[PDB]
DNA sequence: GAAGGGGGGCTATAAAAGGGGGTGGGGGCTCTCTTCCGCATCGC
DNA sequence: GCGATGCGGAAGAGAGTCCCCCACCCCCTTTTATAGCCCCCCTTC
């Protein structure tokens, strides 16, 4: 629990600490996302 | 009460009084600003021309055209050219 | 320019493109281009040309200053830097800059819109460039010009207030104030005691209908001739002390003369001459706290 | 000693005279590639 | 004894995402009429 295990199912809903903890992994695939776009069309360009 | 309507600026009536009361710088006789020129020099090897006008208290144009016959200027890198005293 | 219409005026259809005759329908030279700037204002700005040059320069030139150093090629063998900005400006356009920036500093210590600015800098770039006034200090002229374009925009400043807000004395603003009109061969409409009625009465701090009745008393003793030859801003200030007096918000003489710029003599003065008919001359509809009897005798 | 009063200066108007002074206008964040320096090595 | 030089490592660039002098003009001053405005001193109580 305290390192980020979500005991709870979506349909249960999560507990304030699962919920944050849940945030902080979205936001690492948010992250991605952005990251993604620039990252492979710089690679894109450069193979073309 | 900032800007108050106003005819004159208080230090400006008194710079104008004091400027009145003073007078225009009289052109005196050319043998009195020679002796008083000269007497200047004594005190000190070199003179600048506006501290100078102090000390004979004479017009500038006056002053100059009476230190021109007998002074000459001396071009300083340093700072700046200035007027000789010494006739020679 | 069809060549079927001499004499057609072409209209420009911006979304097509083209410019287009009106009558046949014919389309006629290449695609309009568009003028404007190719970038849009919405990282940094992708601009391309300088800062618009200002309309009010004569012979007003196009420069670009050196930035501040970044690394050490900047820099000279001893600290300062070797790539230092140089004054360019022509001595017209420094002066004419520094009226404008003298203008500006009046302007906002009496809180003057920016049209009346605008008004006072185009009126002293004519007077520069007409050059009659070259004799007279540049503050002056500037004076005098801010004190035009308050008369000209309909919004009058007593010569003591623009003098307040500038080192240049009355008597100087004045006598550029009769230079510029002869230069410029323009007139100031005549003031009037309304056109100081509002702010006199606003910094004084009265009411609307204390407003209002000195309004009415100095334009009813003005046509009444109850004070022949006298200063409008004099008649001004005894009819606002006058209505001041009857009603509950009182001012002394020596409080609606220093906002008025007018000596207490001079308001009793006047006061005195407009005195005797005071019930003619205040508004029907207005409400005396001190009845008009009662009202002071001096 | 506050306040009104009286007298006088200031303001503009022209004009002449002559000179001093005021005013304005010139001038003496990460990755990659290149360059320089110290070292140890041989050579003669 | 007497010089001479290539390579590794470090550093560093470089690209991508004011004070003075010289014209020119104004005011100094005098006279006078005009009148409102305003400073200053006096006087009142
Ligand atoms: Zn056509």
């Amino acid at each position: 629990e305290s390192r980020g295990f979500v005991e709870n199912s979506y349909l249960a809903g999560l507990t304030p600490t699962e919920f944050f903890f849940h945030a902080m992994g979205g936001r690492e695939g948010l992250i991605d996302t952005a990251v993604k776009t620039a990252e492979t069309g710089y690679i894109q360009r450069r193979l073309i | 009460t900032n800007y108050k309507p106003v005819a004159n600026h208080q230090y400006n009536i008194e710079y104008e009084r004091k400027k009145k009361e003073d007078g225009k710088r009289a052109r005196a006789d050319k043998q009195h600003v020679l002796d008083m020129l000269f007497s200047a020099f004594e005190k000190h090897q070199y003179y600048n021309l506006k501290d100078l006008v102090d000390i004979t208290k004479q017009p500038v144009v006056y002053l100059k055209e009476i230190l021109k016959e007998i002074g000459v200027q001396n071009v300083k890198g340093i700072h700046k050219n200035t007027w000789e005293l010494k006739p020679e | 320019t069809c060549p079927n219409h001499p004499d057609a005026i072409l209209v420009e259809d911006y979304r097509a493109g083209d410019m287009i005759c009106p009558e046949c329908g014919l389309v006629v030279g290449d695609r309009v281009i568009d003028v404007g700037s190719e970038w849009r204002t919405f990282t940094k700005d992708p601009s391309r040309v300088g800062d618009s040059q200002n309309p009010l320069l004569s012979d007003g030139d196009l420069s670009t200053m050196i930035g501040k150093g970044t690394g050490a090629a900047s820099f000279d063998e001893f600290g300062n830097s070797k790539y230092q900005n140089r004054r360019t400006m022509s001595s017209s356009d420094r002066a004419m800059m520094n009226a404008f920036k003298e203008i500006t500093t009046m302007a906002d210590r009496i809180n003057l819109p920016r049209n009346i600015v605008d008004r006072t800098n185009n009126l002293f770039k004519q007077v520069y460039e007409q050059k009659s006034l070259k004799g007279r200090a540049n503050d002056a002229i500037a004076s005098a010009c801010l004190y035009i374009a308050c008369r000209q925009e309909g919004v009058p400043r007593t010569f003591k207030e623009i003098c307040a807000v500038s080192r240049i004395s009355k008597k100087e603003i004045g006598r550029c104030f009769k230079l510029i009109l002869k230069a410029l061969e323009t007139s100031v409409d005549l003031i009037t005691t309304g056109d100081f009625m509002s702010r006199f009465c606003s910094n004084l701090c009265l009411p609307k209908q204390v407003q209002m009745a000195a309004t009415h008393i100095a334009r009813k003793a003005v046509e009444l001739d109850l004070v022949p030859g006298r200063s409008p801003i004099s008649v001004a200030a005894a009819a606002i002390y006058m209505a001041s007096q009857a009603s509950a918000e009182k001012r002394t003489q020596k409080e609606i003369g220093d906002i008025a710029g007018v000596a207490d003599v001079t308001i009793r003065q006047s006061y005195r001459l407009i005195y005797p008919r005071a019930p003619d001359l205040f508004p029907t509809d207005f409400k005396f706290d001190t009845p008009v009897d009662k009202l002071p005798q001096l």
